């Protein structure tokens, strides 16, 4: 959709495969802190929590714990201590237009801080007098919603990325989603060691 | 780091003609630009933005054109306070962060 | 009228600190992008500081680390901190409004000089 009022998901009760996310081809970019790449496809939660979106090229480097930037300080801002990993994929041709692919508004004017997590979907002006600018006009009549006019001639730097975080709640775990070792047929009849889901 | 070299050095052009002001980037600009004439003495002066938007109250006597790496400014009719120094400045990196050019100086007769 | 004044310009010896001063009438500044600007006699103009409305303040690089923005929000001022002032620091220093895409940097301030010893 957009960076703007991303969209989430709450992947819960499966079996976390894993066996494309970062081997798929055409991944860009993918680190995790807290968590090494074979160590999560070994590891197991509670429920997960998906958040994918769409930023400039530019300001990928702003998706990181407590990282400051724009987009991360008053579009979506992570906590510091986020474990966990982020995906990002150069949609330069599946998100753009020679007329500016920029349906999506980012986030350019915020009154305070974000908070981690912290959806801040607004439709508002910012200003500075009295009024904002459904009754002012040039000074004080400012909209946080700008877009991106994402079009090809655009260089690296500016061509949409989609990004995704994966977020692994632990507290109070019925683990839900979890799976990494199921095979090897029994040998029948010899003396032998099994070891039935443990 | 985008390098802004602007073009010509300087300008005597008769008073009442018209007058054509390059300014040349060195990587995409694609339409993030302003330009300011900052008469000797105080700030700047913003004329036109974007890649020719005029800004409020600038004459329309200027007018603004270019995209990528290379720009212009142009000016219908010289009178004789035009003579001033402009900047053409690009921003298409907004988050705190910005890069001028190396002006050109303008007169009259 | 809508304005900035500038303050803290002045000659201090090298290694020594200094503090620049932005006063505004008629707007705001705590709720305002403030920018701070510089000019070497005779070259063009670098972007120096920027303070933001949350207080995530932001410096150039040939800056970082020696300069220090700062904001006296009962009274509508800006502030700049500075320090070791070497050869390259003599300009003249320039207040600014910033908006960005929404009309660019637009009400600036008078000036004002800074200069060191040699």
């Amino acid at each position: 959709a957009s960076v703007y009022a991303w969209n989430r998901k709450r992947i819960s009760n499966c079996v976390a495969d894993y066996s494309v996310l970062y081997n798929f081809a055409p991944f860009f970019a993918f680190k995790c802190y807290g968590v090494s790449p074979t160590k999560l496809n070994d590891l197991c939660f509670t429920n997960v929590y998906a958040d994918s979106f769409v930023i400039r090229g530019n300001e990928v480097s702003q998706i990181a714990p407590g990282q400051t930037g724009n987009i991360a300080d008053y579009n979506y801002k992570l906590p510091d201590d986020f474990t966990g990993c982020v995906i990002a994929w150069n949609s330069n041709k599946l998100d753009s237009k020679v007329g500016g692919n920029y349906n999506y508004r980012y986030r350019l004017f915020r009154k305070s801080n974000l908070k981690p997590f912290e959806r801040d979907i607004s439709t508002e002006i910012y200003q500075a007098g009295n009024k904002p600018c459904n009754g002012v006009a040039g000074v004080n009549c400012y909209f946080p919603l700008q877009s991106y006019g994402f079009r090809p001639t655009y260089g690296v730097g500016h061509q949409p990325y989609r990004v995704v975080v994966l977020s692994f709640e632990l507290l109070h775990a019925p683990a839900t989603v979890c799976g990494p070792k199921k095979s090897t047929n029994l040998v029948k009849n010899k003396c032998v060691n099994f070891n039935f889901n443990g | 780091e985008i390098v802004m070299t602007q073009s010509p050095a300087t300008l005597s052009v008769s008073p009442g003609e018209r007058a054509t002001l390059s300014c040349r980037a060195s990587q995409s600009v694609s339409s993030d630009l302003a330009w300011y004439q900052q008469k000797p003495g105080q700030a700047p002066r913003l004329l036109i933005y974007g890649a020719s938007t005029r800004a409020t109250g600038i004459p329309a006597r200027f007018s603004g054109s270019g995209s990528g790496t290379e720009f212009t400014l142009t000016i219908s009719s010289l009178q004789s306070e035009d003579s001033a120094v402009y900047y053409c400045q690009q921003y298409n990196n907004w988050p705190p962060g910005y890069t001028f050019g190396q002006g050109t100086k303008l007169e009259i007769k | 009228e809508v304005q900035l004044v500038e303050s803290g310009g002045g000659l201090v010896q090298p290694g020594g600190s200094l503090r620049l001063s932005c006063a505004a009438s008629e707007i705001t500044v705590s709720r305002n992008y403030m920018s701070w600007v510089r000019q070497a006699p005779g070259k063009g103009l670098e972007w120096v500081s920027v303070m933001f409305a949350g207080g995530s303040t932001f410096y150039a690089d040939s800056v970082k680390g020696r300069f220090t923005i700062s904001r006296d929000n009962s009274k509508n001022t800006l502030y700049l901190q500075m320090n070791s002032l070497r050869a390259e620091d003599t300009a003249v220093y320039y207040c600014a409004r910033d908006l960005g895409v929404v009309g660019a940097t637009d009400y600036w301030g008078q000036g004002t000089l800074v200069t060191v010893s040699s």
